[PDB]
């Protein structure tokens, strides 16, 4: 009904002959974030969270830090009379969500916020306090344990219709994950695989997943010298396998 | 589905 | 680890065979409070505290006001020799935090120092500053969230160690809470409960606390008539059965 | 416990 | 819970002030194969084992042959009376597995079986069937596949323990692994040095073991002219290092 | 010990 | 009997079944040089020590340094009525050998003394003398004279006993070699192996010592971004292998 | 421990 162990998605049936519906959960995931809940209020308490070390702590950790950014964003703007809509978008690379507000008469019209909670194109290290490094590492590792979930829930569910799904939603957490390792305190080939074919299927994806091959040399090397990100002045991103795919903005919506 | 063989991911190198 | 939300318990498992160890966390919440710990620098910060009001200001100014008071019962003492030991006591019902000192050598030989923080027995209203008042106060309604927070914890986290596990630790907070709002600026029926029958076990608190029944008539006509207390000259505790209990003296460590 | 039931005391009358 | 991938260990906390708990599964191990289990039915299946070559096919071969050995040992016994204790023994080098049975009543009075697994001081190449030299190749590759997948998971999995914690019980599969190699169809100085060094403790293991030596030449041949164990007529082995540790017999129980 | 260095021991020689 | 090359250790029996004794010479050294005794009459002259640079100069240099350490912390106590007790404590990583005093009549009542011979965490260069960095460069050559004479003792005397013993004595030794050479005139990887893995079994050492790793990169610049030790405010040391040790006292007795 | 072998470390670079 409610609750799910962090990461876990749903299948649902639309019905058009019916095609599938993936719940992803990642718009929720945000909205917690962001309103600074903490883990024991969310639909995530209450299972073993062995295979996910450390989840509690370092959501209480991130919730916080989004919380106090987003409050930073918006204590500059009067928003008593207005509503979020129960709409949140992502903007890659810098893992940038975006919130409209609009006014209670509507549900001046519409206003937009946006807090970059792991930027990656400019930054200060020397320059930053710990609240914020530690606010970072922590979403960072959220994100993680977000998808580490998600695999685990798919290795353990085989459903009929996941040759028609695929990894597409998951791509701003994926590029942020690899994105912050490489460029802030080495590339994880499975994070960067997921990554860059976007396009991944389900069934696929779980027969495959164990026997996934590192980055080539080739890949490497091209991303020491010139960074993971080509930005058209619009950011392409460098695939392990020499792609450089446009990063589109994600839209998410509550289910 | 029933029959497709699952596999458990919660020894996959993650760094977590 | 380190981090949880004001009030919140942990049970861990000793062996000998199992058994349950209830972390109640009232000798952390006392050892602040003397230390004069402002509430950002405590184990409870970065929480959403929207379930108990004014949490952190309540807190700061109990801390000081108790801070003080310490600092006034030890100038008269040269204890530059001495460290206090994690070894702290509370006698009801003025709620006296008593604390014992020992020298650095041997861990003149031990020292004791006792702080009546919520003072009950012998008041002055007229002559007592605003200070005094405003501390007291603020000390009152730092152990009414506390309890709060407990509460609400027991409420969302049932364990199978419940069973085994009783509110006798939370006495003195809650006879004091009751006593100082009865005696200084009605009954809380809840509070009462729980201080009356220091028994109750948590599973069941869990599933009747929300039924509980308000004191009856002619007990609230006896305690208007002759006080809460009864002084044996030990005090006894006048509790919404009739009952009469001894106050025992409760003895808390670091955990 | 994974089946016992749980309760919000969040409104309890607490004069808080 | 019971899901675990091969050769990997858990370590849990008694508390008496905590000590770890070793969880090295080896008489799970065992266990599994005195049954003849399969590999699927076991706590190992589900997990990628493309580190592991062949483990369930061997796991297989060597389950049937010991199953079929253990028959052999016990359809000259009557044990319809009887329960075999949660209680296996190896005695080195030649792996003897022996259980201990006692009567459904107690739980005449108590019987012992002893099957010598991989039988190294006296054997016959020329008159043994494919049957046994498949089955104990197989058994022998399991091991190795056991003690590699204990490998992996101290690399990967540092604890704080693990400085108390040393690969002792490990001990009779060491000695046999490195026994049969040498004594049936060269030295593996990984597994001559863990035999040897039945004291390596896991953190300095994990440190060191990737720049570990080889043997020293004067052991080498010292092996040639006189075997690898000493028999006292009680077995010594001739260890890597020249010591002559007396090898008891190990104890496992279920965890 | 979260700071301790890992090693990945899935390459040594075996003989597996 | 009485006379030993420097560093050296013995290995006596103790029987409860037989368990061994070491014999560290620890406590031996440390009196020595609180005593501002010279190295011709100590237990340790009349040996060839070519394989000790210096030993015999530096010791006496040392050990009138630490002699007048001593004096200018106990000149201001009366000491005339007391007794040094045959026990010497030292704290780490200062270096800072404890004694304790008692009354003749017993043997007011006890006394303590601590001198940091090699203070570590909060030194003044530009304003100390020239006999206080002789003093402590003598100090620290004259322990790094020890281990070495242990090590050697170590591997030229292999003993049945050895499984069961570790440095573990000699920690505090180890980590003010380790630490006075970083933070005052490089990291010796053999001596911050040793302070590292205080659990090193003496079989195991004599097998290992001579291909022993360098420090990790990841670990070298840990350290220039961060110390050494982690003050926890209890101190904690970083390993070379990246654990975070706590640093107990140890305590030595006259043998 | 008769037959153990023994190791010279009079030459380890012991910044001696």
């Amino acid at each position: 009904l409610e609750r799910r162990t962090f990461g876990s998605y749903k299948i649902e049936e639309l019905t058009i002959k019916k095609i599938p519906l993936l719940d992803d959960g990642i718009f929720e995931l945000l909205n917690y974030l962001i309103d600074g809940t903490n883990f024991n209020k969310t639909c995530y308490c209450g299972f073993n969270y062995s295979h996910l070390p450390n989840l509690e702590r370092d959501f209480n950790i991130a919730s916080l830090y989004v919380r106090e950014n987003f409050e930073i964003c918006t204590d500059q703007l009067d928003l008593a009379n207005y509503v979020r809509q129960p709409n949140i978008s992502i903007k890659s690379p810098d893992f940038t969500v975006c919130l409209e507000y609009v006014l209670k008469t509507v549900v001046q019209e519409t206003k937009f916020v946006e807090m970059s909670l792991l930027p990656l194109l400019n930054r200060e290290e020397e320059s930053l306090t710990e609240e914020i490094l530690e606010g970072e590492g922590a979403v960072v590792n959220v994100l993680k344990l977000f998808i580490k979930g998600f695999l685990m829930h798919l290795g353990e569910n085989p459903n009929s219709y996941d040759r028609q799904l695929t990894v597409e939603k998951y791509r701003p957490l994926l590029v942020s994950i690899v994105g912050y390792e490489y460029l802030v305190g080495k590339i994880n080939h499975i994070y960067y695989q997921l990554a860059t074919f976007d396009n991944y299927p389900f069934d696929l994806l779980r027969f495959q997943l164990s026997s996934l091959i590192s980055t080539p040399t080739s890949i490497l090397e091209r991303i020491t010298k010139e960074g993971l990100f080509k930005i058209i002045t619009t950011v392409l991103f460098r695939g392990i396998n020499g792609s450089e795919s446009f990063l589109n903005i994600k839209r998410y919506r509550r289910f | 589905a029933d029959s497709v063989i699952k596999s458990d991911f919660s020894s996959l190198k993650l760094d977590v």
